[PDB]
């Protein structure tokens, strides 16, 4: 998602780089997880062009 | 083959007409040879959902 | 088989019925509140005491329920729900933290045939079970969290019925007096107020043997402690009075309908009015003075009914729901009133409102005091429905 | 959310959530309705909201006076119960049309069981 | 393109809604008169102050106006059968469906018979009476549906009572047709003695 | 006039059989606003729009491509086998579900210009992550489907253990059970392995006797102190548990 | 060798046809019925005298717009009723019992298209399916439970299509486009334990859901057999036959000549190549051949409709004395071939919805 409730940050632990995942905001039961792939916008529509959220006004 | 001898097998049964499904499709299976072309009504199969495609992994 | 085939077709139709109702629900109902339970509860009831938080629209309400299961452990459950007292405050109405939760669970035996609280002491309730003993609990004494030991503590339970049954009614005046019915064709009475530390199982105070068939309903008079009546599958409701010598001969009796009758309800405001439903898609009413003559009948139901009760703060409103997945509201002041043909094509003038928004069958529906227009209902699909009708129907 | 709008705030496009209805039951319902229309003519003669009743006389009744009465019957045989009408009413009630809302309570199951199926179908439980 | 395939996509939604209307107009999901945008239906105000004790007096007058009684012990004569062999008559009782059964029960009893000649047209014989007692009962009819009658020679049926608590038949003359397994028919008249 | 559209490739139109009358539900709308509201609600399987006429009213309709037509009950019912789906003959365990759809009805005034879901809990069924199988609600808790060490890794590594040639079997098996117990618990720090060896030696010390690797294991422990990872007395206690 | 095209039929659907199977699970005197699956149609036919083939019951997948790919007959011991399971592009298993008119057991859980349907020789309740998800998941039909899955993480990195039970259901040989020649032993003591509890598991007895085993270690693997896409392999007793796009027929056995299949280890890598019945003009994959009931008579189709027939007598690929039958009309594309439960009747199916029947001049 472009504005997901969860993000991705590489961490560095015990001599082995790994990638930890953490929620951006408070989450309740049953919410589906999303995180930004950090691809190019051309690649975004090429791969992940679905976001499923319009503007309210 | 010995057990095949023992296991009794029900012979095939032919199709019968359906009064509630008289609108079903009918296919006339052609015979390439001199034998007459044979027709039989179709039967709709079961409806099941679908799971999105994925690859085995552990 | 064709019977099984048409049942499968009905499942699509039943699904379509829910779709039609749900789309039209926001524009016909002023309140929508649905909750799904993990296990069925045969009976549910609002606790009489309700608190409204200051400056908060979501009023603190709570419900008493049972549990039914296939082979697992059943629990006596009390759940609380927050409902908006003010509509002007637009989650969609309150916080995103939710407004309904579960707080109480107590180990239960079988399934709750019937459960009600003492009017003089709502903390104490009596639970009907498939077992002959009527389990009695006090949720204040018992712990809120369910006990995984599996042991149950129905302290001061009631004995006297040989087998199980349906029917439960506390005495509004006599403290600790309750009438129950069973398949024994007998009615058992208890006096909780007089129970000593006798052994945690109370025997029946008085046993009546009036009906010749399985008695399924019995109720005290909402204004009189002496007067009470019972109904059975004999299709004939039976009227009793205390101290009336033999417990097998009635004070009065009359046949109710052409099929089974298993629901009774006294008018809390009019001393004279009795309204009774029936299994033959009919709900009727009679008078204490006039038993031989039926005042009026209701027929808009489509199938069996066994739930009737009288609306609070509204003497003119009676509602009933049955196995037809339909709930019908009737206006007593509108009986026989002239109406337009477009009104006649929809229903009789006495018919007030119809609600059927639920997939599975409903066997219980209940409102609460201080809320005359909202009713909770119990569906077979574990769905708890809370809804309030638009004011435009009643001005 | 005080600014919350109507229910349509979900998406602009999404994959199909799959339909609950089946094609084979549609054909059965169609043929069930076809024969239903052949005896009730809802779609043809009733314009989808009425049913035609073709009169038939079972018995002729004569009184002491000139009152001659006929017990009417109608073709569908899931009709209202037979009623007595005079000979003057014959040739007038030969084709009776009744709206759906005026149909008797019992006739609802007679025309089509699928109008309301009592899903218990038996006393499995209460 | 062709509208046949254009329609073809649309019958399935159309036929469903055609089937929904038939069910909904018989078994509604909601009241059409509670609709806000069609408020002309049920436009009357709800007067809750209306008293309800008057129902006893109002309905008491209804019973006084609607007091019912029937003649007593049916009787009937026999009259010539018409067709291009003896005849038998049967009486049947109908009861409503209870909780446990799948369908309403029906029970039959034999009421009598008569030596009907072979299609007696006119001037056939020198007058025969079938006696019926108080087999019908208002108390029983409160518990079961209205009774009916069967005729055998060849089948026929005839019902005696209605749900309106009024007697359908009377001392008039009656000619009932006959089916098998216009046409065969039987003639008689009714009285009370 | 009622217009039917299929991508405009093929088109059909009809004319009103009297005004303000529903074609499908046969309801006498008697109002233009009532007619539009009835169509939008009673017939969500279709779509309804207003396209105007020289008289003033014309309707164009089409099939709802994204129609919400689907089962709304228990999601587990659909995947049940026929004859068991829609049983409705007993209690069924399902996660608690709560939705709110009406905070306050708008009750706005009728107007032509008026035209052109507070869910909570679980909504949909979840599948077994291990095998793409339907997971019943009765196990929303034991369904971790994961532990300190998935099984196939164990068989994967031991196969690689026997790959090496320059290691004798007696000193090859000591590789196995050591690494297996480590991945059994997933130690990370120096404090653990000093405790872990004592945990290990009691765990399988009897098994050490049967396989006759007691002395080979001693050399392993010798290498441990060479790695500064073990203390002096920890060697002593191992022999005490060993014998 | 002695054969002639006695009957020929053609489906009016004109759709490409797929796997065809014969009711080997029969009795003496039972109707000689074989089955056929098209894109969405499933059908059966019975061979008769004088080349007669009367049409039998045929159903249609009017809902799933997908191409059926594999099918295989099924037996029920409970009702003694024959059945048949089918699958295709969607990879969902439909097993229809002709006696009951319909299918009741539905199997979903596989991913992409299923390309193998073939039952255990001993237990009809056991069916291992192979699909494009590289899964060797097996279903216990009678219990409707998942059974231990082969392959997986260490299995085929590519799609698998071909799998075979041996004569006793001792081991399962399989391969796909990967060119990896892997087999798994059924006689592994662990899996029968799962098999035993599989036959009597009930989720209603305990909350604990069934635990299918996952297996990632073949008894042997190799990829030196074919440099082109292998599309067919079958159990030749103790030997392994293979077919590929290269128009060459290669049977082989693991390791050396003296190396037994059951005695071999997963670590083995040697192969003994012995098959030399090469052919031509059938360079396309997805072909499937068949064998007689007694493992005696071999017949192979062709893309050009020709027949490639062989025997398992003393005739061996040392000289490969072939018998290449050919029908002038049958020349478009042979999709599937299937022997009857005899050496006399054979059913050949062309891609152009046409069926060609050949009978032996015995």
């Amino acid at each position: 998602s472009v504005n997901p409730n969860c993000y991705a940050k590489v961490m560095m632990v015990n001599g082995d780089h790994r990638i930890g995942i953490f929620a951006k905001r408070a989450i309740q039961t049953g919410e589906e997880l999303f995180f930004d792939y950090r691809y190019s916008q051309a690649d975004a529509l090429k791969y992940v062009g679905i976001e499923r959220e319009m503007e309210i006004p | 083959n010995q057990e095949w001898k023992q296991r009794r097998i029900q012979p095939v049964h032919i199709l019968t007409s359906v009064s509630s499904l008289r609108g079903t499709r009918e296919c006339s299976v052609t015979s390439d040879l001199d034998f007459p072309t044979q027709v039989i009504p179709l039967k709709t199969l079961n409806a099941v959902a679908s799971v999105p495609i994925m690859y085995s992994w552990s | 088989k064709e019977a099984a085939f048409d049942d499968a077709v009905e499942e699509r139709v039943i699904n379509e019925e829910y779709k039609i109702w749900k789309k039209n629900t926001p524009f016909l109902y002023d309140l929508v509140m649905t909750h799904a339970l993990e296990w069925p509860s045969l009976t549910a009831q609002w606790l009489p005491d309700v608190t409204r938080p200051e400056g908060k629209d979501f009023s603190i309400h709570r419900l008493v329920l049972g549990t039914h299961t296939s082979d697992e452990q059943n629990h006596l459950v009390i759940a609380s729900v927050q409902l908006p007292n003010d509509d002007a405050q637009f989650g969609g109405f309150g916080s995103v933290s939710g407004k309904i939760e579960i707080e109480i669970k107590i180990n239960h035996e079988g399934e709750v045939n019937r459960a009600r609280y003492m009017p003089q002491n709502p903390c104490i309730i009596a639970t009907k079970t498939p077992s002959s003993d009527v389990l009695v609990f006090d949720y204040t004494k018992h712990p809120s969290k369910p006990d995984p030991s599996g042991e149950c503590n129905p302290d001061l339970r009631l004995r006297g019925h040989q087998k199980e049954g349906y029917g439960l009614s506390w005495n509004p005046n006599l403290s600790g007096h309750l009438l129950s019915a069973s398949d024994d064709h007998t009615i058992c009475l208890w006096d909780i107020s007089a129970v000593p530390k006798e052994g945690k199982v109370v025997d029946a105070k008085t046993i009546f043997t009036g009906h010749t068939a399985v008695v399924e309903d019995v109720s005290w008079h909402l204004l009189h402690e002496s007067l009470f009546g019972s109904v059975a599958d004999d299709q004939k409701l039976m009227i009793w009075d205390t101290r009336s010598n033999n417990t097998s001969k009635p004070s009065h009796s009359v046949d109710a309908h052409t099929a089974e009758v298993n629901c009774l309800s006294f008018n809390p405001y009019s001393e004279f009015i009795l309204a009774t439903g029936s299994a033959d898609k009919t709900v009727a009413l009679w008078d204490l003075r006039n038993l031989k003559l039926k005042l009026h009948s209701f027929e808009s139901h489509k199938d069996e009914i066994f739930q009737v009760q009288w609306s609070p703060h509204n003497e003119t409103i009676l509602a009933s729901s049955g196995t037809d997945r339909r709930l019908n509201v009737w206006d007593l002041s509108k009986i026989g009133e002239e109406q337009s043909p477009e009104d006649a094509e929809d229903g009789p003038p006495e018919l007030l409102f119809i609600h059927g928004g639920h997939t599975a069958k409903i066997s219980d529906f209940s409102w609460n005091p201080n809320e005359p227009w909202v009713i909770c209902s119990v569906s077979e699909d574990n769905i708890m429905q809370v809804w309030q009708m638009a004011e435009n129907i009643y001005n | 959310n005080k600014r919350r709008k109507l229910k349509n705030k979900r998406r602009r496009s999404l994959p199909r959530p799959h339909d609950f209805f089946d094609a084979q039951t549609l054909d059965a319902i169609r043929h069930r309705a076809i024969c239903f229309n052949l005896s009730a003519h809802i779609e043809s003669l009733g314009k989808g909201h009425s049913v035609v009743f073709h009169s038939t006389v079972i018995a002729k009744r004569k009184e002491d006076s000139g009152k001659i009465k006929l017990l009417l019957h109608w073709m569908p045989e899931d009709i209202l119960p037979d009623v007595w009408v005079n000979e003057s009413e014959r040739h007038q009630l030969k084709t009776k049309v009744v709206h759906l809302s005026k149909l008797p309570k019992d006739t609802a199951l007679l025309l089509d069981p699928n109008i309301y199926r009592t899903m218990p179908q038996k006393r499995l439980k209460r | 393109a062709d509208h046949e395939l254009f329609l073809q996509a649309f019958e399935k939604p159309t036929q469903i809604y055609r089937f929904l209307r038939t069910r909904n107009l018989i078994a509604p999901i909601f009241l059409h008169r509670t609709l806000t945008y069609m408020s002309h239906r049920n436009s009357r105000t709800n007067i809750k102050r209306k008293t309800f004790k008057v129902d006893d007096m109002l309905s008491k007058v209804e019973k006084m106006k609607g007091e019912q009684e029937s003649h007593s012990h049916l009787q009937l004569t026999f009259t010539g059968f018409f067709h291009k062999v003896t005849l038998e008559v049967l009486l049947v009782k109908v009861c409503h469906k209870k909780r446990k059964d799948v369908s309403c029960p029906i029970r039959q009893v034999p009421t009598g018979k008569k030596q009907v000649p072979l299609n007696p047209d006119l001037n056939q014989t020198k007058p025969s009476l079938a006696v019926s007692s108080n087999e019908f009962e208002p108390s029983n009819s409160h518990m079961v549906k209205s009774y009916s009658l069967l005729f055998r020679v060849f089948v026929a049926q005839m019902t005696v009572f209605d749900k309106n608590r009024r007697l359908q038949l009377l001392d008039g003359e009656y000619e009932v047709a006959m089916q098998e397994m216009q046409g065969p028919t039987l003639q008689f008249t009714l009285r009370w003695t | 006039f009622y217009q039917f559209l299929y991508n405009n490739n093929t088109r059909q139109q009809t004319e009103a059989r009297d005004d303000l009358h529903c074609p499908w539900c046969t309801l006498n709308c008697r109002k233009l606003y009532s007619l539009l509201k009835h169509l939008k609600l009673c017939h969500s399987r279709f779509i309804f729009n207003y396209v105007y006429h020289p008289k003033g009213a014309r309707i164009d309709v089409s099939i709802n491509e994204c129609y919400d037509g689907s089962y709304a009950g228990n999601p587990q019912d659909i995947h049940r086998q026929p004859g068991f789906a829609f049983s409705r003959n007993g209690p069924v365990k399902r996660t608690p579900i709560t939705h709110i759809l009406v905070c306050r009805p708008k009750r706005t005034k009728a107007s032509m210009s008026e035209f052109l879901t507070y869910s909570s809990g679980h909504n949909r069924l979840y599948f077994h992550s291990d095998t793409c199988l339907p997971l019943r609600p009765q196990e929303m808790e034991v369904d971790s489907e994961d532990e300190k060490d998935p099984e196939w890794l164990r068989e994967k590594t031991i196969t690689q253990i026997e790959e090496f040639s320059d290691v004798n079997e007696g000193e090859k098996e000591v590789m196995k059970l050591w690494n297996l117990h480590v991945m059994k618990h997933g130690f990370i720090a120096d404090n653990q392995m000093n405790h872990a060896c004592m945990l290990f030696v009691e765990n399988y010390g009897q098994k050490i006797i049967k396989k006759n690797l007691c002395r080979n294991f001693m050399l392993h422990l010798v290498s441990m102190h060479d790695f500064n990872l073990i203390s002096i007395m920890s060697i002593d206690k191992a022999v005490t548990k060993l014998r | 060798y002695s054969f002639k095209c006695v009957n020929s039929l053609k489906e009016d659907h004109n759709q490409p046809l797929f796997g065809v199977q014969f009711n080997w699970h029969s009795k003496e005197g039972d109707p000689l019925v074989f089955a056929t699956v098209g894109s969405n149609r499933v059908t059966l036919y019975e061979c008769h005298s004088q080349g007669e083939i009367r049409l039998l019951q045929s159903y249609v997948d009017a809902d799933a717009d997908e191409n059926f790919y594999t099918c295989a007959w099924t037996y029920d011991s409970n009702t003694s009723h024959p059945l048949l399971a089918v699958a295709g592009s969607r990879g969902i298993i439909r097993i229809i019992n002709p006696i009951t008119m319909q299918c009741i057991k539905h199997y979903v859980g596989h991913g992409n298209a299923i390309n193998e349907l073939k039952f255990h020789p001993r237990d009809p309740n056991l069916l291992l399916s192979v699909s494009k998800d590289h899964a060797l998941r097996l279903w216990n039909i009678q219990t409707d439970t998942l059974v231990a899955i082969f392959g997986g993480v260490e299995g085929h990195r590519d799609e698998v299509l071909s799998a075979d039970y041996d004569l006793l259901g001792e081991k399962i040989m399989s391969c796909g486009m990967d060119h990896s020649l892997k087999l798994w032993r059924i006689n592994s003591k662990r899996m029968m334990n799962a098999i035993k509890e599989s036959y009597d598991y009930n989720p209603n007895k305990t909350n604990r859901p069934f635990i299918s085993q996952k297996i990632h270690f073949p008894d042997f693997s190799t990829r030196d057999i074919h440099r082109n896409y292998v599309d067919c392999v079958r159990w030749l007793g103790d030997l392994i036959l293979s077919k590929s796009c290269e128009n060459a027929i290669v049977c082989w056995k693991p390791g050396k000549m003296e190396d037994d299949i059951d005695k071999i280890k997963p670590s083995e890598s040697n192969v003994t190549i012995l098959g030399r019945f090469d052919y031509s003009q059938c360079d396309i994959w997805y072909m499937r051949f068949s064998m007689d009931f007694w493992q005696k008579m071999l017949a192979l189709g062709n893309q050009v409709g020709k027949l490639y027939v062989w025997d398992l007598e003393v005739e061996d690929p040392h000289k490969a004395k072939c018998t290449t039958l050919t029908h002038h009309k049958c020349g478009a594309a042979i999709r599937q071939t299937s022997f009857s439960r005899d050496s006399s009747i054979l059913i050949a199916v062309c891609d152009d919805a046409s069926i060609w029947r050949w009978d032996r001049l015995r």
